[PDB]
């Protein structure tokens, strides 16, 4: 991550590799590597790192919630809290955050149920979003033409390199000078 | 056979208002299991079975003086009992079926009538009906016709439904027991000793590091929304509290310090520290009392422990 913008691979910049606590006894793997960075120091680059890690072996519980008013009623969730769930014959008893809450009124603004995401939001939505940001991402380009595409990409590359040949003769051309 | 009920705010019975029944007759609880059937094997595992709902049958009719009356009962029957207000409902039985007793016709010893047009075998102060036992059932009105047979006669169905456990909610607390204060509320069916102050009476212990306790429900009260409520003088001051007990979990209270003549409000699922302020993040837990004795194990001789209960059954 601190390797210039026109160097992309001769891996000057802080070369290293971290790795977590689990790792000890899974093994060698490893994610795609911090590969884009201009960040200069040292300090940043194990926080983002361990970032990548611990962002990648997912949990989330997607329970459901069910409110009681008679009883219980300061409970009203909302997100971004800390809570302290327990679950007898799961193995559970750690506290989490809720990420999502989803409620219903239907009037006197009493609630019926509850719905609520802990840790990461979903499984689910993830995909989801995946799949409509590509809908949307395209679809507000103006290249994209499903006969044969990459006519768009394919031209701008060739461009590059050819402008970079043409760079060629210039440097040799103007070193002769 | 009276059907008393009592509501949020009020107590009721039918045979007051005119109105007789001919019976009542109580199912059991709707156990809904959860099986799940391997694909290939001969036998299916056991995911769960549970307890859900005891449907009331109470078939009651009605006798007036004349036929337009009878709208007029009808509409008392209906805002009389026909209420999603979840209601205390306690059975009524006799101890005999009475007959009229022998008289004289002699122009004296005649025979009385009711307010309604019947025979009052009642004579004597100790011939009507009693709370044949001391509990009640949360309960909920469903739907109902009402078939006019002749005359001033009508019959009418009830079909009540238990509101949100499927039990017998013993009525009166286990301190009531403790202190005999409270007169009735406890019938033969709780197989109780006589000796107050001994032992499967007593909710109120002293200066114990083990104790026992005899719960006379059948049913287990691990459920939350019994009154299930324990309240103790800790005795000696600690950093962490530990108490085991058999029939249920063990329960931890680590992390928050405390103090000897502090007291701890234990009700269900939820920790009162001092009363407010409630300090439930240690060790979720409730306890749960199944039947008879419930033996108790502390661990730095608490100078006071007692709990109330209710008793549940099946």
């Amino acid at each position: 991550g601190n390797y210039s913008g026109e160097e992309t691979f001769e891996h000057a910049g802080l070369v290293m590799e971290a790795r977590s606590a689990l790792a000890e006894i899974y093994g060698d793997i490893h994610a795609e590597p911090f590969k884009d960075g201009k960040v200069t120091d040292q300090e940043t680059m194990d926080k983002e790192l361990q970032s990548r890690l611990k962002k990648s072996l997912k949990q989330s519980l997607s329970l459901d919630f069910l409110v009681l008013r008679e009883s219980y009623p300061e409970a009203d969730p909302q997100p971004g809290d800390i809570v302290q769930i327990k679950s007898t014959k799961l193995g559970l008893n750690d506290l989490v955050r809720i990420v999502q809450v989803k409620t219903i009124r239907g009037i006197n603004n009493v609630i019926v149920k509850q719905d609520v995401t802990l840790g990461e939001f979903n499984r689910e939505q993830r995909y989801m979003k995946k799949v409509n940001t590509a809908a949307n991402y395209v679809s507000g380009l103006n290249d994209v033409n499903l006969s044969n595409p990459s006519k768009a990409a394919e031209n701008l590359k060739s461009k590059v390199a050819s402008i970079a040949k043409s760079t060629l003769d210039l440097m040799s051309r103007t070193d002769l000078i | 056979d009276i059907e008393l009920t009592k509501k949020d705010g009020t107590v009721i019975k039918l045979s007051e208002y005119g109105f007789i029944v001919n019976d009542i007759v109580i199912d059991s609880m709707q156990i809904n299991t959860k099986y799940q059937d391997k694909e290939n094997m001969n036998g299916r595992i056991l995911m769960g079975s549970n307890y859900i709902s005891r449907d009331i049958v109470v078939p009651c009719f009605c006798k007036v003086k004349n036929r337009s009356d009878i709208a007029y009962m009808r509409d008392m029957l209906y805002s009389l009992t026909t209420d999603i207000e979840p209601m205390y409902l306690r059975e009524i039985r006799r101890k005999e079926e009475l007959n009229y007793r022998f008289t004289q016709p002699t122009s004296d010893d005649y025979v009385k009538l009711d307010k309604n047009n019947f025979p009052d075998y009642e004579y004597s102060r100790h011939d009507q009906q009693i709370y044949v036992n001391g509990k009640q059932y949360k309960v909920i009105f469903n739907g109902v016709i009402n078939p006019k047979q002749k005359g001033n006669k009508v019959s009418f169905e009830l079909k009540f439904e238990t509101t949100e456990l499927p039990y017998g909610e013993s009525i009166g607390t286990s301190l009531e027991l403790e202190e005999n204060k409270k007169v009735g509320l406890w019938s033969f069916d709780f197989n109780i000793d006589w000796h107050a102050g001994g032992d499967k009476r007593k909710y109120t212990f002293e200066n114990l590091s083990k104790g026992t306790v005899y719960y006379h429900g059948s049913a287990p009260n691990d459920q939350f929304n019994m009154y299930k409520k324990i309240t103790i003088i800790l005795g000696e001051d600690t950093e962490s509290f530990v108490w085991n007990l058999t029939h249920a979990e063990i329960m931890k209270i680590e992390g928050i310090k405390l103090k000897a003549g502090d007291r701890i409000v234990y009700d269900s699922f939820r920790v009162y520290k001092n009363g407010v302020e409630i300090s439930t993040e240690t060790n979720i837990s409730q306890p749960k009392f199944k039947y008879g004795a419930n033996k108790f194990e502390f661990n730095q001789t608490v100078q006071k422990v007692q709990f109330d209960l209710k008793f549940y059954y099946k």
